[PDB]
């Protein structure tokens, strides 16, 4: 079963995405 | 500004509803 | 430490380091954002991996992914940035904006936010149903 690892991976992206999203402003 | 601003906050959203 | 956590990070991680080499690039995690329906830029995908990246090496080894992992939205400034990002609409500096408001902006702005993720956003943001929002108290909900 995959499905756990993949809603960390886009965990992860939003994570991301927010952080650069904090630096930028 | 206004734009980086709606960016940080629909990103925080999205994170937030991850869960 | 118990091998349940272990496991789902591992993997996780091991989705975006497809070659194995024990480090995500730029590429890799372009690969990973491409593969869900994401169109990034390079600088945006340099961007991501410099907020993580704590050696200055340019991808994100496994430790840094944990950490980042664990860190989520609990930064310290997260409240006072997020909530600095709310002034911008509040015109009259109440410390509130009304629910319409804040609709108009989400919607409106770049990176638009869907009907349904707003409709969700209103529904947790103005508790008393008014279409008032302390924006305060709502962003320190979503910073845990
Ligand atoms: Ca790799
Ligand atoms: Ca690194």
């Amino acid at each position: 079963d995959i499905m756990p690892a993949v809603k960390t991976v886009i965990r992860s992206i939003r994570i991301l995405k927010f952080l650069v999203a904090k630096r930028k402003f | 500004r206004r734009m980086p601003a709606a960016n940080l906050i629909q990103a925080a959203w999205r994170l937030y509803s991850t869960d | 430490l118990t091998e349940e956590q272990i496991a789902e990070f591992k993997e996780a991680f091991s989705l975006f380091d497809k070659d194995g080499d024990g480090t995500i690039t730029t590429k890799e995690l372009g690969t990973v954002m491409r593969s869900l329906g994401q169109n990034p830029t390079e600088a945006e995908l340099q961007d991501m991996i410099n907020e993580v990246d704590a050696d200055g090496n340019g991808t994100i080894d496994f430790p840094e992914f944990l950490t980042m992992m664990a860190r989520k939205m609990k930064d310290t400034d997260s409240e006072e940035e997020i909530r600095e990002a709310f002034r911008v609409f509040d015109k009259d500096g109440n410390g509130y904006i009304s629910a319409a408001e804040l609709r108009h902006v989400m919607t409106n702005l770049g990176e638009k936010l869907t009907d349904e993720e707003v409709d969700e956003m209103i529904r947790e943001a103005d508790i008393d149903g008014d279409g008032q929002v302390n924006y305060e108290e709502f962003v320190q909900m979503m910073t845990a």
